[PDB]
Formats: C-alpha cells, structure tokens, sequence
C-alpha cells in the first residue's frame, strides 16, 4: 500500500456570467396597439433581372 | 456473503441526487465522398455516404473524481458517483432533401413492362447506368454499450462432398456491434455482400463490398442489462417502385411442373427468373423526421434507467434523410471555358453531414454495501476497476533490481519490453467525442436547458407559441 | 464466510416436504444375438445377452420447474425442490432358467480323470466344441453418479530391457465406470481381455474381446458424496465343476526341485500346467432372485440418503438368472422339409430380456443460506451450475440461433449443435430412460403405490394372505 | 374430458404396453406398430411445432 | 428445390406460419401444499393474457 499519483480533479469556477430573462428587468403594461402595413405587391421576372 | 443468483433493477442500489448538468458537444462537420474512399496524392478522402451509422462514443468526466465543497458529498468509502441521462436532444443540421445512389453497371436484364419487345438472348454484357433511390429510413438509440447489429454471411460447408463450383453457399445469421462507418439498410437484405456478389453487378456502387446491417432489436430486448439501448426511435417507409431481372445463368430453373413449354421452344427455361424489386423511400417531411426533439427518458426498457456505467455513453444515430449529394464543376483547364465541351468540365462529388449532441446528465450515488458491490461482479466485470474496491497484491515487497547505465554490455542487456495496455473498444472504432470541458451546471444557459426547466415548471421561458387557425 | 472444511450430511441442509410421486416406466423389451452384434445386409442386430449390466439412466422431471397454486410452496428465492428416492422395484418379466455360454473352438487339452489314456504331444489343433455353463449372480444397484468397476490391464512395461517377445506382461489395476453393455463376471478374472488373449481360445465366445467388470465396492465405500450408491444388493453362488488345462507352449517349467524325471522321460516338462476350472452357477429359485421386491430406502450409506441431485439416477440393475437363449430353425427354402437334411433347417439364434421401473420420489427443499449454498461447491461443481444459483446471466435471457430442416444444404451442418449445453456423460452411453411424463401424484392407483401405503397403515389393501400349513 | 383424465375405462398408466429399444433393427417388429399409442389429433395435417 | 438427394423448403414470405405452441400440462405439476388444488375436486389449465 502506498500514496500514488492520481489524474487532476475539477472545482466549479465563476463564469458570474450569468445571462438574464429579460422579463425580470422588463415591466409589462397592459396597453396594445394593432399595427397593420398595406397590402405589398411586387411583380417581375423571377429567374434573373 | 454471496447469496444473489437474479438481476436487481439499478434503482435500487442506485440513489439519485437532485443535480443535473448540461453537456453540449460543438456542431460536428465532416465531408467527402458519398460512395468509397478516394485517393488523390498520397492523401485520402473518408468516404462520407447517408448511409451510415454515425456512432458517437460520448466519453464523459469521470463523476466520482469531481470536486465536493460539502461534508453531504457522499463519504469517501460508502458511496460512488455516476451519471444518468435523462435527456438527449440529437440536432441534425443540413437542408432535407432524398438520397440518392446509383452504380455505374448494374445487372438488370429486363422490367415489369408488358409492351416491351420480347427478351433478347442474353449478350455478352446487357449491364446499364442504373438510379436508383434510397429506401428512406431513421434510427437513433442511446445506451452504455455499443449497439448490436445482425446480417447473413456463408457458413462453412461440410465435409460431406456432393460439391460443384457454381453450388450456392449455404447461409448463417450473424452478430457483430455498429462501428462509425458501417452500412445502412438499403433495399437488399443484410450481409457482408462482400462473399454475396462475386458479379459486381448486383448493388448499388456506395453499398457493394461493405457490409449492411440492421438492428437486432430482438437481442436488445433480451439482455440482463438493458445496456444495449436505454431507448430508441425508428421511422422508414419503402416500397418497390420498379420491378427488375438479374442477369445470370441458371443453375437451377422452374421444373416442367411450372413452366408449360411451346411451338418451337426449348426443352428448359434459360433466362434467368429473379425478380428483386428496387425500393423508394417515401416522400420526407418536415414532421415525420425524429430530430432536434428533446426525448426525456423517463424509465428505460431494462433494469438499467440510464446509469452511464464506466462513465460512457453510445449514441447510435442514423438516417438518410437530410442527405442530398453535392455536385460541382471545375474547368480542366483553370480558365472559365469559352466553349461548352464534354471534356473541360470535371465532374467532382461532395456530401457533407453536420450533428449536434446535447445531454442533461444529473448526479447519482450507488451505495457501496457487501451485497449491492457484490452484486455488479455479475451484473459486469468492468465498472467494479473504476470503483478500485477489488484488491491488487502488494508485490512491490519484491526486490527488483535497477541498474546505472543499464546500457554498459557488461551491465544488462535490458531487451525486454512492457506491453501498453490495451482499451475495452480499441479492436473497433468509431467517431470520438470528448465531453470531460464541455460541461456545465448552469440549466438555464443552455438551449436544451431552458428546454428543460420549461417542461419542469421552474420556467423563465415556457413552450408554447399557440397557434389558432 | 467459506469457513467450510468438512463433508457434512445431507439431511442437515435438506428439508423433506410430505409429498411422494409414483414414477412407473412402460415394460422394456430388447432381444438380439448375445454373443455378439450380427449383420444382415446393411441393419445390425444389437448383440443383447444376460451378462451385461442393463444401466438406465433414469432422467427426472425438474422439480424446480412446476407450477406453485400457493404461497407455503417454498419462496422463489430462498429454497430449491429436487427429488429424493424412497422406493424402487426392478420388476424382470421372464421365465426362470439357467444361463449357457460356450465357444465353436476352446482351449482344453486335459481334464481332472484318472482313468483316461495318455497325454499325446499337443498336435496343431487340441480345440473342441465347449460348452460352459455361466456362473450365476445377481447385481442391483442404484444412485447419483455412475456406479464404478475394477478390471485388470497390461501397465506399460518399463524401459529397463530385459524383454523377449513372449516376455509376461505387467499387470495393473484401473477403475472405470460402468455403461449399458458392458460384461458380467462369468468364473474368470476381469480384464480387456483384448490384450491377454491372443489365442482367441482362452475365452466363452460371447465374453471374449469384450471387458469384464465387476462392483468395485470398496471404492463405492470411501466416496464422501456416496453418490456412486444410495444401496445395493449381491447374491452370487458359483462352483468348479471341471477341471480343464491350458494348451500354450510354456516359458517357465516347474524347476527340478518340485518335477522329478523318469526313465527314458524328458529333462524338462513341456505340457503346459495351466489348471483353471470352469464356474459353475448354482441352481436358481424362486426365492434367491433379488427382485419384483420393493426396496424401502430408509438410510443410505453414505452422507447422502437419496438425494436426486442434478435431477438424475443411474441403475445398475444385472443378474443373468432370468435368461435363458432362445434357439430357432428356419427352412432354407421356406417351404416344410418333406425329409430330415443336415443342411434344411438354418439354426437362429435369439435372446429377449424385459425390465420395469417403479419409483416413489418425494419431494424435498433444500435451503439456500450463504452457509449451506457454499458448502455445495465441495460437494459438486455442477448442480450448483443448471440450479441457475451463481451465473453470469440466465440460460433464458441468451438469444441463440435455431434453425428447422438444419438437415438442407442451405443451412449451416449439425455439428454446431455442440454448442448449447452439453450433457456431461456424453462420451459413454447408456440405456436412456425419461420418466418426465410417467410421473404422477396418486399413490394408491399404481401397483408400487399400494404396496406402499399398505406398509404406511393407509392401506385399502394390505399385503396379508396368510398361509397356515 | 379424455386426457383429463376425467372419464375413462383405465387410467393409460395403468396399462402396461410393449417398448423396444431399437425399434429399427431387424431382430425387432417395425415402426409401424409405434401408431398403437394414443396418436395427436391434427396428424393428418402438419404446421411448425414449437 | 433440389440439389442431389437433398430438398431446400420453398420459404415464401407469403405462407401463413402456423406455430403450435404446445404446452407443459398445468394438471401433472408439483403441488408443494394442500391450498394447490385438490385432486379430485378440479383440475388446472393455462389462459393466456
């Protein structure tokens, strides 16, 4: 029985990387709004100009 | 004491601990030749097909070495630390499309066509350039050990002589585990064709002289262990789309109780009557592809629910779904061809397949009792070594002897040489991916994290994006 | 704990459930030319006589494998069930009678008279038809493991050389088991004869070129297990009846010191003085034969009181009082002889003997502590081994190949039959006896079982026809 | 009802019925007298037995 | 089909496989107590799920 040589062990760094969700600094009103474009036509020669 | 002769299902020497982490592999390119290896210089070309069973050893960071900031870490001796999948997202990235495969000369005498001219008498060659589309198909399973595959090769004859030399060898089913570049199954049955087809003639040019395997499901599901698979998904749609004639002698033709003879005929039939079918794959969807799908294993299909024993894992993902075949056109010269000639343009033939792997391990403790680490001496020989609870004799209580320039003639000569050790799965290969960095413990980072949590209820993002219509 | 170091007694570790079984066997017949296997055209004619101890195997049906319709039937875990004989009858269904045995040319010179002419020099031939009445025994045995027989054989000599051609050779002692035709002991020594008789003159034709065995029982005495029988009974009465000498040329004379020459004689003695006597069987009756008789095994003689271990048993069961040979005379134009020739009537030759087989089993559970599990290792390797008690997986859970019509040419050959289980006593061979279906739970239906519970006191039939005279 | 054993003149064990041990050889009666046992129903027709 | 004096089973893949699963007989088993069914009063079968 002796002390022997054993392969690296880890640790947990900090990254204090986190991201956030975006809802947790984000405040929502109760407001809408309704935004329609106008119809939108285009016509050509679809293989090449 | 010994007494067990049964297997315990793992969840009961196995404790589960309230941890999980989330292992994402970087998105995994390789390209090439769709049907065999080339060769150009003194350098290859791994030959790169749809066809074939991408299999990933995902080799994970020994659990029961990692770092315990706690006194609750399981104690040193009692307990060992492991990693169970729960969740398994393989990611497929690339355009859909179908896969096609074709061969030079294939052997087709005549088709399923009723007003076709009638059967000229075999010429020297009646091969032609043959398309032929793949009979589409997926499968994917994870699981401890490698997966295992069935096919039909020639068994030995007997020593009983009533031998000739065009008399047809006699057939035995075989296993063998799935390698990286094994072949899929496409439209012919399962052999290692390389002793089936002595023409040439009779596969499609990628498939032919490698061999084709299946999934033995059936061994599978017998296993003890449960090892094989943890689970596993399969979707194929076939069916014959032509209907086709080898071109070879018969050695052995419909009797005279079969084939009614006529005005001027022959005595025996002399074309040949296979009739083999070749297969198309139904068309692909967007819906019917099984990928890119979180699957939560919640319990597996034998005593082992997901126990990455030996800290390892084998995902054996294949389809030939997102496959499509690339082609390209250099001029022969180097200078854009002012003319268009037959010969300037050199037809070149790339593939490329691209994967993703993404697993949500979580921690767990066996216990270390009499009994339960007894148990594991039948359950495997393997796992126990990692553990280091068997003993190694203390024969470094032999006085050896060393030497000072062991070089010297008058000093020994020193000629022998130690052995290196060799790998559970070094005689077979297959793609490597290594997992021991890139680990984590933050679920919500991830894409599948975030995935996860939703389902949990612990969501800062939830799943669902209804859509009323 | 393996802290075992002594054989110790079955009952200890063996519970005996209440349960008995009635075991009958269907009436056995076999006939053939004893003296030796004949053949006509391409068929043979097994070569059956009344000096062969008849070995059954008695195949059981695994107790361990029945259906359980309750709890107190003993826990999956805990106990395993085997059989245990209580009672056996070998019933012989023939007509009493002496057993004869002879040879076309003997080796007889002289006989024990004092009133016959001179001894003429041996001409090339002193042979003579000889009759030689068998020596009459009777040998019942039964057990676990093959019963063990001793003969004699030629040791190679060594490499000392002092040796002639017609040197002496050495003799030595071997054991062996004992098969389905193998050779009673009729009035000499037992030996492969094939090497001690070089004359083809010394031996009864039928024994002659065929090895003579006999009880071994003092190794049956020392085996701990006591395997090799559970009991047994022997009644054998033989005499001289002649007195006959050998006819070789002899290599060792009784020197002058014991033969004292004559007027006009020869210095040395040159008739062979050889006096072996021929066996003589006593008469038989009715109530020497050891049989029809039901044996209550209430103790064996060893630590193993009638444990049908590895669900087997082997009867040794010989006794050459019930045969008698049978002769016949076939014209040899199949038509009536119209007058009496030498040459008309072909001589045949048949022998028949008929066995039965009654047991009473009961039922039995041996316990499976750490303790009593262990000691069976000792005790025998095996039926801890189909017991399913320690092994790396079970028989069930394996997947393995079967095929049907093994026999066509598109399939692989038997011989990769080999490869299931095999059957231990494989290499020798006995008359083989299942008793998986003829097995049944109502003692009072059948003959033995009447005469069984009539012992008990549950008798509707108790064997008393008293007889006052 | 027949094999069960609930109605019938004799039990089958209790008769005791010839057995030869190679019934092939000449010295012996031919295979064909094997039909005398109590003989399977559905022999007429034939399918894989497992 | 035939090679010399030996046949090969014409095996279709359009022939109806008709096993018969025999069964061990349930009636003739080892009863190892009294609440396993008398012998006289009924007799076992199998049913299958």
């Amino acid at each position: 029985a002796l002390w022997q040589q054993g392969q690296k062990l880890y640790l947990p760094p900090t990254p204090v990387s986190k991201v956030l969700c975006s809802e947790t600094y984000v405040q929502r009103k109760s407001i809408f709004y309704h935004a329609e474009t106008e119809r939108l036509l285009t016509i050509g020669h679809p293989y090449y100009p | 004491p010994t007494p067990v002769s049964k297997v315990l299902c793992s969840e009961t020497y196995v404790q589960r601990k309230s941890i999980f982490y989330h292992a994402e592999t970087e998105r995994l390119l390789t390209i090439g030749h769709p049907y065999y290896p080339v060769s150009i210089g003194a350098k290859t070309v791994p030959k790169v097909s749809a066809n074939q069973y991408r299999v990933f050893k995902i080799q994970l960071p020994d659990p029961n070495q990692f770092a315990l900031p706690d006194r609750t870490v399981h104690n040193p001796s009692k307990e060992r630390l492991v990693w169970a999948v729960i969740g398994v997202q393989v990611s497929r990235g690339q355009p859909l499309g179908g896969t096609v495969t074709g061969h030079p000369t294939f052997n087709a005498l005549l088709d399923a066509e009723n007003v076709n001219r009638k059967v000229t008498t075999q010429t020297t060659d009646d091969r032609k350039q043959t398309g032929l589309d793949a009979k589409q198909q997926q499968i994917l399973l994870l699981g401890c050990t490698p997966a295992e595959g069935e096919y039909w090769t020639t068994a030995r004859p007997c020593v009983t002589d009533r031998l000739e030399n065009g008399a047809c060898p006699p057939l035995e089913l075989k296993n063998k585990h799935i390698e990286d570049g094994d072949m899929m199954e496409i439209g012919f049955g399962a052999a290692n064709f390389k002793e089936i087809n002595a023409s040439k003639s009779d596969l499609p040019l990628d498939i032919q002289n490698e061999i084709c395997l299946y999934p033995d499901y059936l061994k599978m599901a017998e296993d003890a262990a449960g090892n094989s698979m943890f689970f596993f998904a399969r979707k194929e749609q076939v069916y014959v789309r032509h209907i086709w004639t080898r071109g070879g002698s018969e050695k052995e033709a419909p009797t005279t109780d079969f084939y009614l003879k006529n005005n001027k005929g022959d005595a025996t039939l002399k074309i040949p009557s296979v009739h083999f079918g070749s297969p198309s794959g139904s068309l692909v969807s967007t819906d019917n592809q099984i990928f890119n799908r979180p699957y939560w294993l919640f319990r597996a299909q034998g005593m082992n629910n997901g126990i990455a024993w030996n800290n390892l894992l084998f995902l054996t993902v294949g389809d030939n779904t997102r496959g499509t075949n690339l082609t390209i056109s250099v001029a022969s010269d180097g200078t854009p061809l002012t003319e268009y000639d037959s010969s300037k343009f050199n037809v070149y033939h790339r593939h490329m397949e691209e994967y993703k792997l993404a697993f949500i391990l979580e921690l767990c403790s066996v216990e270390i009792t009499a009994q339960t680490v007894s148990h594991l001496q039948g359950l495997m020989p393997s796992v126990l070594e990692n553990w280091e609870i068997g003993v190694q004799p203390p024969t470094s209580s032999i006085l050896e002897d060393t030497y000072r320039y062991i070089e010297s003639p008058a000093t020994k000569c020193a000629s022998n040489v130690i052995p290196a050790k060799e790998d559970p799965y070094a005689g077979f290969k297959f793609w490597n991916i290594d997992l021991k960095e890139k680990l984590s413990l933050d679920l919500d980072q991830f894409p599948l994290g975030r995935r996860f949590l939703a389902q949990q209820g612990a969501g800062c993002s939830t799943v669902r994006k209804r859509r009323i219509s």
